[PDB]
């Protein structure tokens, strides 16, 4: 539902809450989530 | 619950990056289960554990 | 001898035989055996025993039939086939198949048909020397 | 001049369809080109000449025309509509002079009868109508298997540069079961139609041999890899690398000698299984065999470890000899 | 957060069975489960009790009426105008 | 036992990034078996095939979707008319099979004489893949997939890192048990794998 | 009697049983490291 990146190769997936936190094709156990799809505005101040 | 928003948090409790936050704001949202009372008697399974 | 038919009419032949292969008919418990492109009608009656050989790629399975001499456990007094020293029977046939798992389904399936018609055939007689009886009349009052 | 052609026909059971066409000249059937088959495209062709007879009936795909040559052959096209007949019958007529027979097969289902051996085909006949019929040319070899037993073998279609791919399931073997005292006059008629050849297979066979385990009677037919057991209700085929033991040994009772074999995987019947086969010999019965081998294999492969012919000695010490030489298992 | 209960009991004066019922009243699924518990059940209730507090109650019981004027939940006779179970209000004194 | 219409084929539609997606799943090989799916022909009329099963093909890696997707699996598919084939997975399209596709299909099927998929068995073919597609993974088949793939890594910097670091470790272990032979083959193993730039 | 397990020693990292030892300058950057950390510290926790 929501997705992750791996740590290692930066691939992107998914997980459904219940799988193991892994990378599926290179097996890295650290993973970080994507950038949110909300506007994101700066003052250029 | 604490007083802050929880309305910045995703499906699985974890805020995301790019969102801007204030504080106060529930950016980790975690749970602990509770043994639950006798609100089994008329609760809709709206009943707190 | 108990008379049997596995199909009167060409028409009462499935359209599922047109492959030139075993096709089985459980309605009419009838074993369909392509001989030189001929759907010719075996019914399950008249077959005794299968034994099934993957030899190589191919699957030969000899289906036995009836045959008098020390052939089938029925008591003389029922014969699977009609009295007469003239008459000549087919033993057996044996077939080739390359799909080796659907010829496996087909030798489970005449086997299963077998063994359907046999408890049938003993159904039957547990209830044929029964004489039908008449109904029991219930006491209009309370029963003993 | 009307040619009268049929599309979708096939020829002697052939898997490709083709076209089927009537001429003065004779009758030609062609492959439809829509399906790749590694072999000749070349139309075949028989002349008006060496049509003897045609028949009508049915086939796998619809109706069969089964035409009879003056060569002894048996020519089969099936795929024909009910309706075709009418188109069929006046064509062949006009053409050859040739009457088209409607032959209705027996449906009963019942396996006994009377065999009657015509000119091209053995036709089956239950309740005076043919049941089936086998043509002379697929009847690769007949064999008496028993005094009342008439074993056929039919050619195997696998691959040759003159036949076109088959579909389906094919028959390999027909026994017929020929009762009085006269299945040996039938043979000889048959044999001698077609010159059959007798042939003999198996390394060594051994008849009659009782199993303790599973209970009942088996012949044993032992090959180069592989040893088959043959029995009334169950026939196995156990590889010689899955033979682990030979034991041989007396029984107490001073008469019979038990040979046991171990197996791996068991032998199933069921449920449970037989890890091992007890065999149960008598101690006197003797057995002469000759080995079923070249001279040239025999001391190539087998010279030193078996006999070429057996003398009259115990039969459960030649078959745990022929055992030891073809497991090369030791015997205990 | 009000859930509805529902007890049952027979002739004899025991209780058989005791059911919750956690999805909203108004809800097919609230209908469907005492469908079924009604009938599958075989409880075959010969009158259907209905009381409370307030007067949300009563919107309860003209659902319930709705229910068994559509669904035909008639009486079970022991062996034909099959009657309907009726579903009145309850004095709880 | 109906015949299966196009919105019931659709349904179990499997496209070319959900088989990248699973193609890696014990259970995927039976989960393909029997498919109908959208085959580009290459000698193009896009056409459907019959899978008759899969084989995995050693040293046969290929592109699947991009440079990094490495494929070993390979389907064996039939068309009706023509004969059986043995091909790679990038073939299929994710286009949806059109209408005259369909019918093409099934005047090949006609012609051989053969049928069309039950609608029990359509069903149960979509249940399937549902299952197979929301299944939860175990750490012992996700640790198969990842040597499944290692075997299929051709090169990876920080995997060559890795085997380079656990070379040295090995090396020194070696040079510790005064190994004269295997620090050889080591160095040599380690002279190859590096030349970085 | 052979090599039992008696417990686990930190490593003092850039040492010699440190994994960065070795590596060169390419590899360090993989491995997500500053070539300008000079080690001389333990990782606890
Ligand atoms: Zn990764």
């Amino acid at each position: 539902g929501v997705k992750y990146t791996c740590g290692a190769c930066a691939h992107n997936f998914s997980l459904n809450k219940s799988d193991p936190v892994r990378c599926k094709e290179c097996g890295h156990r650290v993973i970080y989530k994507a950038r949110t799809k909300r506007m994101i505005q700066f003052d250029a101040r | 619950l604490k007083h802050g928003t929880y309305e910045k948090l995703d499906e699985d409790g974890l805020i995301a990056p790019g969102v801007r936050v204030s504080g106060d704001d529930i950016i980790i949202g975690k749970t602990t289960p509770i043994p639950p009372d006798t609100e089994e008697l008329g609760q809709r399974t709206k009943y707190h554990t | 001898f108990k008379r049997y038919e596995s199909y009167v009419r060409e028409s009462q032949i499935p359209s599922k035989v047109k492959n030139l292969r075993i096709s089985i008919d459980p309605k009419a418990q009838t074993i369909i055996l392509p001989i030189c492109g001929r759907p010719v009608p075996f019914h399950i009656n008249s077959f005794k025993n299968g034994s099934k050989n993957e030899e190589g790629d191919y699957m030969y399975i000899r289906l036995n039939f009836n045959s008098p001499g020390m052939g089938s456990s029925v008591k003389k007094t029922e014969l699977p086939y009609e009295d007469g020293d003239d008459k000549e029977f087919v033993r057996s046939l044996t077939f080739r198949s390359t799909n080796k798992e659907r010829m496996s389904e087909v030798f489970k399936a005449i086997t299963e048909l077998k063994k359907t018609a046999v408890k049938r055939d003993q159904e039957r007689k547990t209830m044929e020397d029964v004489v039908a009886q008449a109904q029991l009349v219930e006491f209009k009052g309370r029963p003993k | 001049m009307s040619t009268v052609d049929f599309d979708t026909i096939f020829l002697n059971q052939s898997k490709a369809p083709g076209r089927f066409r009537i001429t003065s000249s004779g009758l030609g059937w062609k492959p439809s080109s829509q399906v790749p088959t590694k072999g000749k495209t070349d139309p075949f062709l028989l002349p008006s000449g060496d049509i003897l007879s045609v028949s009508w009936s049915r086939g796998y795909r619809g109706w069969e025309l089964r035409v009879y040559t003056r060569n002894d052959k048996v020519i089969m096209l099936d795929g024909f509509e009910q309706q075709d007949f009418q188109q069929l019958k006046n064509e062949i007529q006009r053409t050859f002079n040739v009457n088209l027979e409607h032959k209705e097969h027996s449906l009963r289902g019942w396996n006994w009868g009377k065999t009657q051996l015509t000119r091209a085909e053995l036709v089956f006949n239950v309740n005076n109508r043919p049941a089936w019929e086998i043509p002379y040319s697929e009847i690769s070899n007949s064999n008496l298997t028993g005094r009342h037993e008439i074993s056929m073998e039919l050619n195997p279609k696998t691959v040759d540069e003159n036949h076109y791919e088959t579909l389906g399931d094919e028959l390999v073997e027909v026994r017929l079961y020929v009762p009085g005292q006269k299945s040996q006059l039938f043979y000889e008629q048959l044999k001698d139609k077609a010159d059959f050849d007798t042939t003999s297979e198996a390394i060594v066979s051994f008849e009659d041999i009782l199993f303790l385990t599973p209970r009942g009677r088996f012949e044993i037919s032992m090959y180069a890899n592989n040893l088959r057991l043959r029995g009334q209700s169950y026939d196995y085929k156990i590889q010689n690398k899955n033979v682990l033991r030979i034991f041989s040994l007396p029984r107490l009772d001073d008469r019979h000698h038990l040979v046991i074999l171990q197996v791996d995987p068991p032998l199933r019947q069921g449920q449970t299984r037989y890890p091992f086969l007890v065999m149960q010999f008598d101690r006197n019965e003797e057995l002469e065999v000759e080995l079923n081998l070249s001279d040239e294999e025999y001391k190539s492969k087998y010279e030193g470890k078996l006999n070429r012919s057996y003398g009259t000695d115990s039969t459960y010490k030649i078959l745990s000899h022929c055992l030891r030489g073809l497991t090369e298992r030791r015997v205990i | 957060g009000d859930a509805v209960l529902g007890v049952f009991m027979d002739d004899s004066g025991d209780v058989k069975s005791q059911i919750k019922f956690d999805e909203d009243f108004q809800s097919r699924d609230f209908s469907d489960s005492l469908t079924r518990y009604i009938k599958s059940n075989n409880i075959n209730p010969d009158i259907i009790g209905i009381s409370g507090f307030n007067i949300h109650t009563k919107k309860l019981f003209d659902k319930v009426n709705e229910l068994v004027n559509e669904e035909r939940l008639t009486i079970e006779y022991d062996n034909s105008d099959k009657h309907l179970i009726r579903v009145i209000y309850v004095n709880d004194e | 036992s109906k015949p299966a219409t196009l919105s019931d084929i659709n349904k179990i539609i499997f496209g070319r990034t959900a088989m990248s997606k699973y193609w890696y799943y014990p259970e995927f090989d039976d989960v393909v078996k029997g498919m109908y799916l959208r085959l580009n022909t290459g000698s193009s009329p896009y056409k459907v095939v019959e899978v008759l099963g899969s084989q995995r093909i050693k040293g046969s890696a290929y592109g699947l979707n991009s440079k990094e997707n490495n494929c070993d699996m390979y389907l064996k598919v039939a068309f009706p008319n023509q004969k059986e084939m043995v091909r790679p997975l990038f073939v299929f399209s994710d286009s949806s099979i059109t209408h005259p596709e369909f019918d093409l299909f099934l005047r090949e099927l006609d012609a051989e004489g053969l049928s069309v998929m039950d609608l029990r068995d359509v069903d149960y073919k979509y249940h399937q893949l549902k299952e197979m597609s929301s299944r939860s993974l175990s750490n012992d088949e996700v640790n198969s997939i990842v040597k499944m793939k290692q075997s299929l890594s051709s090169n990876t910097g920080f995997n060559t890192v890795l085997k380079k670091a656990q070379l040295q470790e090995e090396l020194e272990e070696a040079r510790d048990a005064h190994d004269h032979e295997r620090v050889a083959r080591i160095e040599a193993e380690l002279k190859s794998i590096g030349a970085e730039s | 009697g052979n090599k039992v397990h008696i417990g686990k020693v930190p490593i003092m990292l850039r040492s010699k049983f440190c994994s960065l030892r070795t590596l060169d300058e390419v590899d360090l950057y993989k491995m997500k490291e500053c070539p300008y950390d000079m080690g001389g510290y333990f990782v606890i926790n």
